[PDB]
């Protein structure tokens, strides 16, 4: 693909993404999101492999289908309303299709059968913009119309999302599945306090981003996508492997990182709505991430594997491409607990 | 004496 | 020393006169910013 | 016996701690079937899709 | 979502005029100095990834992380506080206007109340 | 609401349910898809006609337009797999699991 | 060089001229080949790679000077003309290192094509270095495992470069080449069999030269041929430029070789494949000591130009 | 004659069923062929030329290409038909069933309820009875595309290179 | 959802314990019907009579354990004469637990659904006594 | 997050299509455009709460 | 060393939840306890009884 | 590892194997 | 230090953190308020802008 082109295809994507984050309108809202879809696809298969393409394909079918079911709810809801605006839904079934809709979108489960298959399918440049940037406008319209949710299928589908990407991230060796298993917990944990507060819901999503962005540049830098290729990085590179421990022991929530700030919040605000439940169940099921986190955390640093010879020769050389965001990722990831009450410029 | 250091059995075991 | 001359080598003057330029020039706005941030808020209370 | 073997190292660990891992691990096996045909999970979602609008409303 | 739909809120501006009836934060803030604290961190981090003497290599670059972070906090911490200020604000207003919602409750001393002793034996 | 509405939506919720059922190919999941897209511009004409929006009457044909433009994408889709793999069998898209 | 300079017009096919090709000339141990890759360098303009050696690497990176064994290849070709059968896995562990030495050299040289133009004359290629490995597989040195690890290391690697437009290949028989070995002096390559030249021989001109002559041209002389080097020269004056995938290529693919060959780490990406196999397999204690070992070698530290012992000065404001 | 809509209607939904029972792709084209026609039939009757044909046109067009690639990639020795397998019968048979039940609950029963609440009357009754004068109320509304809706051109002409632009990064290997 | 809820819920503590045995069974019926059709979705029989047997199968379990619940349930109320003790859902959800492990045939299954399953009723209970909130509405 | 870049900047984009009382071509009235000039008229600046 | 594997390390893994083992587990763990709980909450209701009735004397129990 | 205590032996070879194992006889075993 | 400077100082503290209670409390109690009745100005949804309604002759008399 020629550079030109790709920094294109970026661009329609972001284009699209702040077409649905800028619009008044329904329609646009929809055009923005196959604009995305479109320019989406082709970011998927910039390196031409045949999972590559299963992938492409299978997002496209599931976003193709989301799509569909939010006109449809947009049909309905003009239909019932006379209104185009992203406002108050005014008929029930519309705003159910379109709370599917946008949890199909988002991989919310049991809608989130497609991301572990796409996000291993694409490389880790795709992966990253695939579990980050493409979360943010659903996301958008979610909190847009948080008023017309219906609480209950929004909170089971919270629910299963943490509870599903738990179990799943625990059978996974490789890399990007875990991630996308991770990400399925994380918007579980974004989407439990959307009907409550909006406000912690962009406070998570901008940790989890921070959190994200660090992970995948971080398994760029090291050009590692499974477990057994990632532990021979203590040897050339152990400063990566180290900051990887602390990324996924702040992704796990523990405090004082900064994974702490969202999961507390979060609580937070859900024990301020007399829902106590909800939020201890949350807790506990976060151990599951916690859980393959540090099983990955002893297999790359806190425990060494085997190198092997060739790596004396890599040894020599330093790495050319430089990710001049890493170091602030990583820290605004791991150090920002102390700055929680900055959470009032969100609102 | 040394510490445990997984050898190539438990990595193969990942 | 080295074969090849390191890819940093000599330092770049321009781009380190350019950071260094930079972090004066926030500096400077930032000490301005809080005077001016101070007087307005002395003139509105007294 | 009934202490130190018994309670400690095997009752105590059965009752807590084993069995939650167990029961992860099976859950974990039954979600990661490790299939990956979209004739299945599609269908999945249109069961989904009409168990909400069922119960939901 | 509160505080976004309030009448006379402008949309994407990071301090409305209003804001600046406020104190600014300090230069000698403990915030501020926690997030030049972070801007070095980063500039070590930045530092160790590129394999280079992680406290005294590229101090320029490490002097436009702090630079960076500190007036960037700086901003961050006068929109924050504007934004409690403005709860306050609201919130005063609110309980003001609401007298009956609000009511004065009548001041019991202990020696009135009656507390049920629970003793422990 | 009158019983063409009804139809339609029944139009929309069988090509829906056709769409989430594979059998074989992938070629009917497109057709499914676009006939999705069908239905969802009859039941906008219909809305916007009946109720005289006037300004609105250009939106079928933009969900028209997006509509054939992600046919396309899903017709480049379908020759990539079937050159990756010979046949548009949706049973070949398998690799990635889980 | 980047995306940036892509866009910008920077285009490598404006560099590719006449004498702009990959030149690899062939051969049998000790058959004479340098001398006849040298001659044609000189005549033909082209830059001359000398075969690349275990310590290869050391000479790009760094002081150019070899470094220790334990630190630059843990293995020795003298061990391995000594004891083939060695338990430690040395003959693997060579070839292994080897491959990957050649691996770099051939990123090396394409680059150097790519960036100045000038052609290249390489000693064999890694499209040449499996003929060793059979061999060592023939004669029993080495199991199939390491032959399977070496095939799946090498169909990772080789696939995202160009085979070289010109194939030029030494035919010493084994006999010449045995009183040559017995002649040269180094009682290491006298303790060389006869069955393993011959299998080499046997490698080269089944699989190798076959192959190569299905993708370009494969000149082929003996060793008074080869010894007349305005006859080989002339002969790849004239060859049909038609042989070789490089006329189908355009300047989006010759970015993303420039690209992957300017990126030595990436090039090497695949090298160190998570194979668990005894011969290679460093174990933890090992692979922690001979890694603090180098670095504290002087100017292996640091990046390249922020090591203070070694000269190198400014790192405040660098 | 006074129901002219519902069937057209009827007969869209029997032409959605037959291309969602998935037959060979070449029989699903004729499917969605007769839906569309009979859709520009109901658009036309509630006063949409434009739109009816425009649907109509479209479809008509981008069939033929579905058909092209029917003919090289799902090409089935033996393609098969709605009577040709008991799944896509079954299929078939299941849709035109729900869609009769449908009717007959409607009709017979005026006020119907199964989602949303249908009412059982002709659909002419909710026309209005309005005068456009010497207009085309719904050409004039598309036509405002290029006046009012200029940031809409922008966006779909956008969408429509990008789309030139993705089909051909995708099918380039 | 809710019809089957309050057909059960709306039915005292300790009275009429066959309806409310029938209702705790239609509700275990309806969770079973669901897990049956996830099952054949994500899982599925080779053929049509082994989607049936493993939907009849399923279904079985779940209204049984459905049933045993309520029963067990209602005769502790009954007899204890307690409505409004959680031990009585405490001993219908080990009830259950103990049916599901007879209808696995582990008894390993059925001591840990016991245990896990009289929690999760008991703690039922207590919410409808107390008034816990699994869904709260946005109240702030 | 509804960033309205439209009312900062000024810029009309969609908000012409929004509803049906809006300015139309030559002056075309929408079928309902009384019943929705009154609810809007009445719910404007209360809030949704207030008007729903 | 295996003197040591097996007392501590090879225990669990060689565990079987028999019906003997289950039993014995259980009056071995819980069983204390309950009498320990039993034997404990009725010398404190006894006590509590007394001090209630004002029947127990503590005339110089100023410290507890 | 195959000098720790194992699981329960159950055929003749594993009986001899633990006694061998354990510097036993195997009718002592 | 004398014994009364923390005496002092923990007075102070003490009126700081019931104040802080008090205000918690107090903000609880008002969202709860205004989310409920929304005529604060918080909780503020928006709605359709009366500026955009065209109060021009249209081309039925009826409107």
């Amino acid at each position: 693909m020629n550079p030109i082109i790709y920094t294109t295809l970026i661009m329609t994507v972001m284009s699209g993404t702040m077409l649905v984050m800028i619009s008044s309108h329904w329609l646009l809202i929809w055009i923005g999101f196959e604009m995305n879809l479109l320019a989406m696809i082709p970011v998927l298969m910039k390196n031409f492999n045949p999972r590559a393409t299963e992938a492409a394909t299978k997002y496209f079918l599931t976003q193709a289908t989301a799509s569909m079911m939010l006109m449809m709810a947009i049909i309905i809801n003009l239909l019932y309303s006379g209104q185009w605006t992203i406002t108050k839904m005014f008929n029930p079934v519309a705003m159910t299709m379109m709370t599917m809709a946008l949890a199909m979108k988002l991989g919310l489960s049991p809608f989130h059968f497609w991301v572990p298959e796409v996000t291993q399918g694409i490389s880790l440049q795709a992966g990253l913009l695939l579990l980050t940037w493409q979360k943010l406008a659903p996301l958008s319209v979610l909190c847009q119309i948080s008023q017309s949710i219906n609480p209950n299928l929004m909170l089971t589908m919270a629910m299963l999302s943490i509870l599903i990407g738990g179990w799943g991230g625990l059978n996974q060796t490789q890399l990007r599945k875990i991630m996308a298993y991770s990400s399925i917990a994380h918007m579980g944990w974004m989407t439990a306090v959307l009907p409550y507060n909006t406000t912690m819901t962009i406070l998570n999503l901008l940790i989890y981003i921070t959190m994200t962005l660090a992970m995948f540049m971080l398994l760029i830098h090291s050009s590692a996508t499974t477990t057994l290729s990632l532990s021979h990085t203590w040897n050339k590179m152990p400063v990566i492997t180290s900051l990887m421990m602390v990324t996924l022991l702040s992704m796990g929530g523990l405090p004082p990182l900064s994974g702490f700030m969202p999961k507390w919040m979060i609580i937070q605000e859900m024990t301020k709505n007399e829902s106590i439940i909800m939020p201890t169940l949350m807790a506990m099921t976060a151990l599951l991430n916690l859980y393959f986190y540090m099983r990955l955390a002893y297999s790359s640093s806190l425990t060494m594997f085997p190198s092997t010879n060739n790596m004396k020769m890599k040894w020599q050389f330093e790495h050319t491409k430089q990710m001049k965001l890493l170091p602030t990722m990583i820290v605004l990831s791991t150090l920002v607990l102390p700055m929680t009450p900055a959470l009032s410029s969100l609102n | 004496a040394r510490q445990w250091q997984p050898d190539v059995e438990w990595a193969e075991q990942f | 020393f080295y074969i090849r001359e390191p890819p940093h080598g000599s330092p770049d003057w321009l781009k380190v006169g350019l950071t260094l330029g930079t972090s004066v020039f926030l500096w400077i706005y930032l000490i301005k910013q809080h005077k001016e941030d101070v007087l307005e808020y002395k003139r509105r209370n007294g | 016996k009934s202490a130190s073997s018994l309670l400690d190292l095997i009752w105590l660990e059965t009752i807590l701690p084993k069995t939650t891992s167990f029961i992860q691990m099976k859950m974990s096996i039954m979600v990661s079937n490790q299939k990956g045909l979209i004739k299945l999970y599609f269908l999945s979602f249109l069961i989904t899709i009409m168990i909400s609008m069922t119960l939901f409303n | 979502t509160m505080m976004s739909g309030r009448p006379g809120r402008v949309p994407l501006q990071f301090l409305p005029n209003e804001a600046r009836s406020l104190p600014p934060p300090k230069l000698t803030d403990p915030r501020l100095v926690y997030m030049g604290f972070l801007g070095y961190c980063s500039g070590l981090i930045d530092n160790a990834i590129r394999r280079r003497p992680v406290v005294s290599a590229g101090l320029h670059r490490q002097l436009l992380y702090v630079t960076s972070f500190v007036f960037f906090g700086y901003y961050l911490l006068k929109r924050q506080d504007y934004m409690y200020a403005l709860r306050d604000h609201d919130m005063f207003a609110y309980v003001k206007s609401h007298p009956e919602d609000f009511p004065e409750k009548d001041k019991k001393t202990y020696g009135e109340i009656l507390e049920e002793f629970h003793p422990v034996r | 609401m009158p019983l063409v509405y009804m139809n339609i939506i029944m139009a929309f919720a069988i090509a829906l349910a056709g769409l989430l059922m594979y059998r074989s190919h992938l070629m009917s999941s497109l057709l499914c898809l676009e006939g999705m897209m069908l239905s969802l511009f009859i039941m906008s004409t219909l809305i916007i006609l009946n109720t005289h929006f006037t300004l609105a009457n250009m939106m079928p044909i933009i969900l028209l337009v997006f509509a054939a433009c992600e046919a396309a994408l899903g017709l480049s889709l379908l020759v990539m797999v079937s050159n990756t793999y010979g046949t548009d069998y949706v049973q070949n898209l398998n690799l990635l699991q889980c | 060089y980047g995306p940036l300079a892509f866009v910008l017009g920077e285009r490598t096919t404006r560099k590719l001229t006449e004498t702009s090709k990959v030149i690899t000339v062939d051969g049998n141990i000790c058959s004479g080949k340098g001398r006849l890759a040298r001659e044609i360098a000189e005549k033909l303009g082209l830059r001359h790679f000398p075969e690349a050696g275990i310590h290869y690497a050391d000479s790009t990176t760094g002081d150019g000077k070899p470094l220790d064994v334990q630190l630059s290849g843990n293995c020795s070709l003298e061990k391995f003309y000594d004891d083939p059968k060695s338990n430690d896995g040395n003959s693997y562990r060579l070839q292994s290192w080897l491959y990957a030495s050649r691996l770099l050299q051939y990123a090396d040289a394409l680059e150097h094509l790519l960036s100045t133009g000038q052609g290249v004359v390489l000693e064999r290629s890694i499209y040449s270095d499996f003929v060793f490995l059979e061999a060592m597989y023939r004669q029993g040195f080495i199991r199939k495992q390491c032959v399977e690890h070496y095939n799946e290391v090498k169909k990772v690697t080789a696939c995202e470069y160009l085979p070289p437009h010109v194939v030029v290949y030494v035919d010493v028989p084994v006999p010449e080449i045995q009183s040559r070995i017995q002649k040269k002096g180094n009682p290491h390559e006298m303790k060389i069999t006869a069955a393993y030249l011959q299998d080499i021989e046997n490698a080269y001109k089944k699989t190798f030269l076959p192959e190569m002559s299905e993708k370009c041209e494969v000149l082929q002389y003996s060793a008074r041929e080869a010894e007349d080097a305005e006859k080989v020269v002339e002969d790849i004056e004239y060859l049909k430029c038609d042989k070789g995938p490089w006329p189908d290529q355009d300047d989006r693919t010759f970015h993303r070789l420039r690209m992957l060959v300017q990126n030595k780490l990436e090039v090497l990406n695949y090298t160190t494949i998570p194979v668990y196999l005894p011969e290679i397999t460093i174990g933890a204690h090992q692979s922690d000591r001979v890694f603090q070992k180098f670095t504290e070698l002087p100017g292996r530290k640091y990046s390249p130009g922020y090591n203070e012992d070694v000269g190198d000065k400014w790192i405040w404001l660098k | 004659t006074m129901y002219i809509a519902f069937i057209l209607s009827t007969i869209f939904v029997i032409g959605f069923v037959g291309f969602s029972s998935k037959p060979s792709p070449i029989y699903g084209g004729l499917g969605l062929i007769v839906s569309g026609g009979v859709g520009c039939g109901i658009v036309l009757n509630f006063g949409g030329s434009f739109l009816g044909l425009m649907v109509f046109l479209i479809y008509l067009g981008g069939m033929l290409v579905v058909f092209g690639y029917t003919t090289a990639m799902a090409t089935e020795m033996y393609p098969e038909v709605w009577v040709s397998n008991k799944t896509v019968f079954g299929a078939f048979v299941s849709g035109l069933m729900m869609e009769f039940c449908m009717v007959y609950y409607a009709l017979k029963e005026e006020e119907v309820e199964i989602i949303f609440k249908f009412n059982g009357l002709g659909d002419w009754v909710i026309y209005d009875t309005g005068d456009s004068g010497f207009f085309s109320e719904e050409a004039m509304g598309i036509a405002a595309l290029y006046s009012y809706g200029t940031w809409l051109v922008i966006v779909t002409g956008w969408s429509l290179l990008i789309g030139v632009v993705v089909i051909m990064e995708i099918t380039r290997g | 959802a809710k019809t089957l809820l309050h057909k059960y819920s709306d039915i005292p503590e300790g009275t009429e314990c066959h309806r409310k045995a029938y209702a705790s069974t239609s509700i275990g019926g309806a969770t079973g019907l669901i897990v049956s059709a996830y099952s054949i979705a994500l899982k599925p029989p080779a053929s049509f009579l082994e989607g049936v047997a493993r939907t009849g199968r399923y279904t079985f379990t779940s209204a049984a354990i459905g049933a045993i619940f309520g029963l067990t349930s209602c005769i502790s109320a009954q007899v204890r004469e307690k409505p409004d003790d959680p031990l009585n859902y405490f001993i219908g959800g080990c009830a259950g637990g103990l049916t599901l492990g007879a209808r696995t045939r582990s008894y390993g299954i059925g001591a840990a659904a016991c245990a896990y399953m009289g929690l999760t009723a008991a703690l039922v209970k207590m919410g409808q006594l107390e008034g816990w909130q699994v869904f709260a509405e946005p109240k702030v | 997050p509804f960033f309205d870049v439209q009312k900062r900047l000024g810029l009309d984009l969609d908000r012409w299509m929004t509803i049906q009382s809006a300015e139309q071509p030559h002056k075309i009235p929408g079928r309902c455009h009384a019943f929705e000039k009154e609810w809007i008229e009445c719910a404007h600046g209360i809030g949704g709460i207030r008007a729903e | 060393i295996r003197w040591t594997y097996a007392r501590s390390a090879n225990i669990y893994p060689n565990f079987r939840p028999t019906p003997k083992t289950s039993l014995l587990g259980a009056l071995f763990g819980i069983g204390p306890l309950f009498f320990w709980y039993y034997v404990f909450k009725t010398d404190r209701d006894k006590k509590e009884k007394l001090i209630q009735e004002g029947k127990l004397d503590q005339t110089f129990n100023i410290s507890y | 590892k195959d000098m720790f205590p194992g699981p329960y032996p159950k055929t003749p070879e594993e009986r001899a194997a633990a006694a061998k194992k354990y510097n036993m006889r195997v009718e002592d075993y | 230090d004398g014994p009364e400077k923390n005496y002092e100082k923990t007075m102070a503290i003490l009126q700081i953190e019931a104040e802080k209670a008090e205000l918690r409390l107090k903000e609880l109690e008002v969202r709860r308020l205004m989310r409920a009745r929304g005529d604060g100005p918080w909780y503020q949804y928006p709605t359709i802008d009366k500026a955009l309604i065209d109060h021009s002759p249209k081309t039925t008399p009826d409107n």
